[PDB]
RNA sequence: ACAGCGCUCUGGGGAAUUCAGGAGGGGAAAGCAGAUGUGCCCCGCGGCGAGACUGGCGCACCGCCGGACGAGCUGCUGGGG
């Protein structure tokens, strides 16, 4: 299903942005 | 007033041409493919186009003064046809009291000598107006009334040249008094050439859906 | 056409480009004659042997009586010249190929095609003659 | 700068045997200038350029009509040598040697310009 | 000869943009200059005042072997006034800026050049006309401007190499029309330079017919080239257009 | 079977997402040929999927340098992250149609859900998206700013001015353009000099038989005012006009004394001071081009500036029309453009080709080689005098 | 914004639109 | 064109809809037949060659506007029977041939989430949402449109994905970006109002990223400042506030947004004693700027914007509003 | 002019205008391959999928191929409420 725009996960972030969100949000 | 290229949407353009037009200058020189200058080469760019904003501005003030000195040698001419077309004739006749011996049918073809001397000796037809054609009277008609328009200014300005060459006045004579002549002149010439642009065009039989 | 010197082809020269007719190779499968061999030790020199489509195609319409000969053409060492024309015909074919290209021996045996391609200059016409093979205008040879 | 450069095994002593067999069948013409008319007249089959040139521009000028007209060029690492292989006494910087419609140099001429297509 | 201030007239030739200047003892080629009032390659320019801004520019057959294949007679060249030409083997841009005057300001050129030199001569003539673009580039590889060419009607391809029908049927494939024209300039010399040149043609256009092409035309440009030969083929059709 | 394709055009990438997809075994087939002709039977097979233009020219330069070398770009993995459903190959794969082998090889790497078919392999997907390029403008219309024709144009040149390096190393037309400059405005500078002095020596007419230099004419036609107001050295500007206390001034003052001229009235002398002061503007100018094409020529081409000097070198560069039609020419084309003259012309020639390709294909010149062929022109003057 | 528009409406081609305009010949006796 | 052919379904399918309606007394039969007329017109001017998202709109508002007067004439009427489905049908189907035809037109995308919203169609809007940022992914509006409804639904997890996909694109402008930093510290707040989070990390991490972007200015980091500055009411505010400070202080020592924001740091939640003790340390701070060597007028004309937001507020004293006047008029 | 040859014949030209056809160029998203309202929940089937196991092979030894559990998320014009 390429209906919606799924949340991001470790294997689909692709810049800094995304990887220091999801380290953030994985201590929390 | 633009410099190069990186310069443009910090530049200043208004002044010299209104938007509508140099918005298009700001989006080509963001799209555009001209290779980089130094600024060591736009300073012959810029300095060049100082010398021919330069040289605008003197050719300017030229064609004023042109216009102040042919209102005042001759005012009669100046009020018929204006200072670029009777500089040009004074400047083909040589002087003023050069032009001033010349027949209407010759001030009617000054200018387009060649055309008139190549018809005259193959017996073709010779030119209808010479420097007057860039005069304004002349490019108000259309059709054969600029050729009889260019028959009537040219003598009324044989006759004011004439004028303007020759009388006399008490020196303490205004300017609306000595370009009397090229006043009426041109207030009766306008009526003229307002009557045969406004001649009629010719009546037809009205015709029904039958043909009766 | 360039090389061509008031009928004599300067474009031939080994190895020969001769296109075969399906007379000329059932009359040499009927001979008991190996073609490429023949065709070799009739010119002296290494011949290159091509079939058109159209060839391959009068072969195949004709019965299932000729197919050793289908066989022996359908060999797999020779080259194919695929044709973009519609009626295969092998007679108008070969000689619509000569006409353009002018580099090909032509083997056949029929004396109407013989005769159609004896009319254009600088084509050799090689032919089964019962006991080997026989090059008709060809001058090196 | 000499992207085409012949290499050592065989390949540069070859093409001095070849300069100098056309240069014995007259069929060659020697130095810059004349390697340049030669190739914009079109008659050149191949032209050899010296790469041992004090500074390396007029064998850097003549590779762009070589490549306008699309005529083969392979540099050669020694003008000393390219002057010995024609015979000269003096050192040559650019060979051209030409094309004529009968000889048999241009067997030569043929595998040679084979070579250097492979080596472009 | 044809010396400077002889009067010419400028005749329309049968094909689309070119005209043919005859006068006195001499007739020659042009074509109508894009950019007026300068040569690019030092060569012989028409200057005609209508009763300024037009002028002609004269094509050298020892030079361009499509004013060669002109002057041999093909029946068409593919090129009229605004249609795409994607040129291979654009070296220097001296035949290049000719085909860019025939397709005029509302054609495009697409000028591929290999080496970096005449990608230098390319890229100026290419500032100087602004429809033929300039993709410095190797032929052999068209993945590198399938963003730079869309779908032309002609390929001119002039390149000499021996692998020169896989580089023309790589480059057809990927930006060629149902039905496209192209010109193909065949060297036997550097085709094949053992075999004779008529058996090098004919092995050239089976090739290009194996790649898909149906060849229309061919001619050997013989006096101005000794051995070369131009083939006319139109990609995935009969006929030119549609 | 495909599911979605990639196409990569000079405004952007655009992802299309195909639905009735095509024949593979009637690919040859006349009637799917003129499927793939009109776009009434074409856009039925591909329906737009996503769109993702370039953010700059600077982008699309990137873009392109990275496409053709093969790796992939960053915003492309985002764009294909965005619109393809997210797998890994396990139980379910996306088939993407891509133009290039290697960026299909990168994309499978990047994505292991995702099987890539190149166009350069597989049949089907050549002409799917040689069906998009085809009709690659209407498929796009509705969202493409503009067109793609001058999108395409100005991307090749940049990008072949990336590969070439051509700005660093093409500076000619200055040179060429500043010769034309120089000779149209020293030909105006007379003509105007010229004008104004025949004009002014109507009023006063002692000046042209005592005073030549015609620019320094207009210098003292614009300092001198009227025929009646001379005073000889009153502030700032006869002493460095000309020498000043005993040789000069007096001689302009007495012709100003013994002059016989008409008088001239005070808007004609504004005429013609402004005409002087337009004169000795451009005579200003001129000396500006002079010094700036000399710094400019001896940063182009120093071995020609130093073989032949500045105005001559840079007008065999002008009348060549550029270095590397001049670097292109033999020796007798550029002798084109008694004995021992002619010799002497000959040897010239031979060593101005040689400094023309030195200083052409140079990346940034030299100077030292041009010194040394000059000092072979000097040594040769003095050979040819020995006999 | 928006004007009255000028009313214009009172053989073989002039000039050749596929040959970059080459006009017709004035065909004078000289030519 | 086969238009005739083509509409003909849709007025077809839309022809039992006016046989229920002229069964029950709502509309009567001349007012069906100028229904007829004006749905046939709209089909054969939607289904033309040469169309317009102008026109697609037209029949898009006209049949919306039918089924609210049909809706205000069944109520009138007293009938429960007849429904609203097929009209927000066909009218979902107006839209999606819209969207196929004219596909880069952001009005009319915005038309078709606005309609889909507004008739409680959250999951039919999501899809909508997705096909619309998949056309347009430079445009920060629908970047924050998707974003701001997902927060605003409470799903914080798909608010994230759509931010930071549209934060991976939308690289030129910082507009999405401060979007994302207001989104963030309003989840923020309602973390704080439904009383890690404790540290309040991402809306720092945000800006430690957006440090090295193509729009990395002064004044982008003060546009990052002044969202930061509203609803002081937190509590890691001062941290978030201080590093901004710290950061700008850092990169840009001498610039006037950086000498504003050491005018304007420690006003951050006040309203009130507290409010006039940090004027004067705020007047201290600008007293110090204004004397120091700085672009004076750049930060002078900074401070008449923040003095009229200053003046735009009731309820003070007039020493202090006269004495603004004055630091105000000789600048 | 005679002789000869060709085309054509409600004789032959030109113009205006009406109707019946033919060929070509350009422009057009030029797109009716299966046309079913929305929202939630349950069922059935299917995808991602964190994590946890297990079988056999492995003489370049460095690694393979395969089973069955599964938190959480999600699709359905499959059908029913
Ligand atoms: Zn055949």
């Amino acid at each position: 299903d390429a209906s919606e725009l799924q949340p991001i996960t470790q294997k689909t972030s692709g810049t800094e942005l995304e990887q220091t969100i999801l380290a953030i949000m994985e201590e929390s | 007033a633009l410099g190069l290229r990186t310069n443009a949407p910090n530049a200043d353009l208004s002044e010299i041409l209104p938007p509508e037009i140099e918005a298009a200058v700001k989006a080509a020189a963001d799209i555009s493919m001209g290779t980089e200058i130094s600024t060591e080469d736009y300073e012959n760019i810029k300095l060049l186009a100082v010398q021919v904003v330069e040289r605008s501005e003197y050719r300017r003030q030229l064609a004023e003064y042109l216009q102040n000195r042919m209102k005042a040698i001759s005012p009669n001419m100046t009020e018929l046809i204006g200072a670029l077309v009777g500089a040009r004739l004074i400047a083909h006749s040589g002087s003023l009291v050069n032009l001033a011996k010349n027949p209407g049918s010759t001030i009617q073809i000054l200018g387009a000598e060649k055309a008139l001397f190549r018809a005259l000796k193959t017996k073709h037809a010779t030119p209808k107006y010479g420097i007057i054609y860039h005069a304004s009277l002349v490019g108000q008609a259309s059709g054969p009334n600029k050729g009889k328009i260019a028959r009537q200014l040219a003598a009324k300005i044989a006759l004011s040249v004439r004028t303007d060459a020759f009388e006399d006045f008490p020196e303490n004579a205004d300017d609306e008094t000595r370009a009397a002549v090229g006043i009426q002149a041109r207030a009766k010439l306008e009526n003229n050439l307002r009557l045969l642009e406004g001649k009629p065009l010719n009546k037809g039989v009205a015709l029904g859906p039958n043909g009766i | 056409p360039s090389s061509m010197f008031f009928e004599h082809n300067e474009a031939l020269v080994p190895p020969y480009n001769v296109l075969v007719d399906t007379n000329f190779l059932s009359r040499t499968v009927g001979a008991k004659l190996p073609l490429l061999e023949s065709a070799m030790d009739c010119l002296y020199a290494s011949v290159n042997i091509i079939i058109t489509s159209c060839v391959m195609a009068e072969l195949e319409k004709l019965g299932p009586r000729y197919r050793v000969a289908l066989m022996i053409a359908r060999d797999e060492r020779w080259q194919r010249l695929t044709c973009d024309h519609k009626g295969t015909y092998a007679d108008d074919c070969i000689v619509d190929r000569v006409q353009k290209h002018r580099i090909y021996i032509v083997a056949t045996n029929d004396r109407d095609l013989k005769r159609r391609i004896r009319k254009i200059p600088g084509v050799p016409i090689m032919s089964v003659q019962k006991g080997k093979y026989a090059i008709e205008r060809l001058p090196g040879a | 700068a000499a992207w085409p450069k012949a290499e050592d095994p065989a390949l540069v002593q070859e093409l001095l045997d070849c300069v100098q067999q056309a240069s014995h069948y007259r069929q060659l013409k020697k130095g810059a200038n004349e390697t340049t008319k030669s190739v914009n007249r079109g008659t050149s089959e191949l032209v050899i350029l010296a790469a041992d040139t004090q500074p390396l521009s007029i064998v850097l000028h003549i590779p762009l009509i070589c490549e306008e007209k699309n005529v083969p060029y392979v540099y050669v690492p020694s003008k000393v040598a390219l002057g010995r292989a024609c015979g000269v006494s003096r050192a040559v910087i650019a060979v051209s040697l030409t094309s004529n419609e009968a000889s048999d140099l241009n067997s030569k001429i043929r595998a040679l310009r084979d070579k250097v297509e492979r080596l472009a | 000869g044809a010396k400077a201030g002889k009067k010419v007239i400028v005749e329309p030739h049968r094909h689309k943009g070119v005209f043919v200047a005859r006068g006195g003892k001499e007739d020659l080629l042009c074509t109508a200059n894009l950019v007026p009032g300068e040569s690019v390659y030092g060569e012989k320019r028409i200057s005609v005042e209508t009763p300024t801004k037009t002028e002609y520019r004269i094509w050298n057959p020892f030079r361009s072997k499509l004013a060669a294949g002109i002057l041999g007679g093909l029946e068409t060249i593919y090129m009229k006034p605004g249609s795409k030409v994607l040129y291979l083997g654009a070296a220097s841009g001296t035949s290049v800026s000719h085909v860019a005057d025939i397709v005029g300001p509302t054609g495009a050129v697409y000028a591929v050049e290999f080496s970096h030199r005449s990608g230098r001569d390319l890229i100026n003539m290419a500032t100087r006309r602004t429809n033929v673009i300039p993709i410095v580039e190797d032929a052999r590889k068209p993945m590198a401007y399938r963003m730079l060419v869309p779908m032309v009607d002609v390929i001119f391809a002039d390149v000499a190499q021996p692998d020169q029908a896989r580089i023309v049927g790589i480059n057809a494939r990927l930006f060629l029309k149902q039905g496209g024209g192209l010109l193909i300039s065949i060297k036997a010399s550097c085709i094949d330079s053992t075999a004779p040149p008529e058996q090098v043609f004919a092995s050239e256009v089976q090739k290009l017919r194996e790649d898909k092409f149906f060849p229309k035309e061919q001619l050997t440009l013989e006096p101005y080239e000794r051995d070369h030969a131009m083939v006319s083929c139109v990609y995935l059709q009969k006929e030119f257009e549609g | 079977v495909v599911n979605f394709l990639l196409f990569e055009s000079a405004v952007g990438f655009s992802l299309f997402e195909v639905v009735h997809q095509a024949d593979t075994v009637g690919l040859e087939l006349p009637e799917v040929k003129d499927a793939m002709k009109t776009l009434d039977k074409f856009g039925k097979m591909v329906k737009l999927r996503s769109f993702n233009p370039w953010t700059s020219a600077a982008q699309g330069l990137e873009a392109i340098n990275l496409i053709s070398e093969g790796i992939m770009p960053e915003y492309l993995k985002s764009a294909l992250e965005m619109n393809l459903p997210q797998t890994s190959g396990k139980k379910s794969k996306v088939v993407l149609g891509v133009a290039d082998k290697k960026l299909a090889g990168e994309i499978t790497a990047a994505f292991p859900g995702v099987q890539c078919e190149a166009a350069d392999t597989s049949e089907v997907v050549a002409a799917l998206l040689r069906g998009i390029r085809t009709h690659a403008n209407k498929l796009h219309k509705s969202l493409q700013e503009g067109d793609i024709g001058r999108a395409q144009l100005g991307l090749g040149h940049a990008y072949s001015r990336a590969k070439v390096k051509f700005s660093v190393h093409k500076n000619d037309n200055h040179i060429i353009q500043g010769i034309a400059t120089l000779d149209a405005l020293d030909k105006s500078i007379n003509q105007g000099a010229m004008r104004v002095r025949e004009w002014y020596g109507w009023h006063f007419p002692e000046l042209i038989r005592i005073v030549s230099d015609n620019i320094t004419y207009a210098k003292v036609v614009l300092a001198i005012g009227n025929k009646s107001s001379l005073t000889d050295e009153s502030v700032d500007d006869l002493a460095n006009v000309l020498n000043q206390d005993q040789d000069k001034a007096l001689a302009i003052i007495q012709a100003a004394k013994v002059s016989m001229g008409q008088d001239i009235s005070e808007v004609d002398l504004q005429m013609v001071r402004d005409l002087a002061s337009n004169v000795t503007s451009m005579a200003d100018y001129r000396r500006i081009l002079a010094e700036s094409l000399d710094k400019k020529m001896s940063e182009v081409a120093p071995n020609l500036q130093v073989i032949l000097g500045t105005p001559v070198a840079a007008r065999l560069i002008a009348h060549a029309g550029s270095l590397t039609n001049l670097a292109k020419y033999p020796a007798s084309t550029l002798q084109i453009l008694p004995k021992v003259k002619g010799r002497i012309s000959r040897y010239l020639a031979n060593k101005c080709s040689i400094a023309s390709r030195i200083d052409n294909f140079s990346e940034k010149p030299t100077r030292h080689f041009g010194e040394v062929l000059r000092q072979q022109l000097e040594q040769r003057l003095e050979w040819y005098a020995k006999g | 914004e928006l004007s009255v528009r000028v009313p214009q409406l009172p053989g073989p081609p002039d000039t050749l639109s596929d040959w970059y305009n080459i006009p017709r010949t004035n065909l004078t006796p000289e030519l | 064109a086969w238009v005739a052919d083509k509409a003909r379904f849709y007025l077809e399918r839309a022809a039992p809809e006016l046989r229920e309606w002229e069964e029950k007394e709502i509309f009567t039969k001349d007012e069906i037949r100028n229904l007829v007329a004006k749905r046939s017109d709209f089909e054969h001017l939607v289904l033309a060659p040469g169309t317009k998202p102008t026109d697609f709109l037209n029949y898009v508002n006209w049949e919306r506007s039918l089924d609210r007067l049909r809706a205000k004439r069944c109520a009138r009427l007293n009938i429960r029977s007849v429904t609203s489905h097929a009209s927000q049908a066909r009218t979902f189907g107006i839209f999606e041939r819209a969207v196929l035809k004219h596909p880069g037109s952001i009005e009319l995308w915005l038309a078709y989430l606005e309609f889909a919203a507004q008739v409680k169609a959250t999951k039919r809007w999501r899809r909508i949402m997705t096909r619309a940022l998949r056309l347009h992914p430079m445009n920060a509006s629908l970047w924050t449109l998707a974003g701001r409804r997902a927060a605003q639904n409470g799903d914080m997890q798909r608010a994230r994905a759509h931010f930071l996909r549209g934060c991976r694109f939308c690289t030129r402008e910082p507009t999405l970006w401060l979007e994302y930093a207001r989104c963030e510290m309003d989840w923020l707040a309602r973390m704080e109002a439904k009383k890690p989070a404790l540290s309040g990390a991402i809306p720092i991490a945000v800006f430690d990223v957006a440090r090295k972007q193509p729009f990395w200015g002064p004044a982008a980091a003060e546009k990052f400042f002044d969202v930061f500055a509203k609803f002081g009411h937190l509590s890691c505010h001062e941290r978030i506030i201080s590093h901004v400070v710290t950061t700008m202080q850092e990169l840009f020592p001498n610039h006037p947004c950086t000498w504003s924001v050491h005018i304007r740091q420690p006003l951050v939640g006040v309203d009130t004693p507290a409010f006039p003790k940090a004027l004067r340390e705020s007047l201290a701070r600008l007293k110090a700027a204004l004397q120091s060597t700085t672009d004076r007028k750049a930060l002078a004309t900074k401070m008449v914007a923040w003095m009229d937001g200053i003046l735009a507020i009731e309820k003070l004293d007039a020493a202090i509003r006269t004495v603004l006047e004055h630091t105000k008029r000789s600048l």
